[PDB]
């Protein structure tokens, strides 16, 4: 039983350790995720705001 | 919006763009037709000219 018990709590607080790590690696991920698609998102809106120009360019000859 | 105040700039830039080469047009085409009125007088004659031998 306390080999068992021993175990079972070891490996779950190791878990909580790891897990932990890996929270740190997946908060990391969200907040770069977030700075990449910033970019991306003012990239389709750039994208219009220079089309609205175009379109007036393709009228206007 | 401001996509459409741009929408909005284009026709503000048009109605000038349109009507200042318009009036010139206009202006130089009736100086260009009276000028022609003491002319075609003497530029009518050679049409008179082709048709009858």
């Amino acid at each position: 039983t306390i080999r068992n018990s021993e175990e079972l709590r070891g490996k779950a607080i190791e878990q909580l350790e790891k897990a932990r790590a890996r929270l740190k690696k997946v908060e990391m991920d969200a907040d770069q995720f977030r700075v990449n698609g910033y970019s991306e998102i003012e990239r389709e809106k750039m994208n219009l705001i220079n089309s609205t120009y175009k379109t007036l360019e393709q009228f206007e000859n | 919006l401001e996509v459409e105040a741009k929408l909005a700039e284009g026709r503000k830039k048009i109605e000038v763009e349109l009507q200042e080469a318009l009036g010139s047009l206009e202006q130089q085409k009736e100086d260009t037709i009276k000028s022609l009125d003491s002319q075609i007088s003497a530029l009518s004659d050679d049409i008179v000219k082709k048709v009858l031998p």
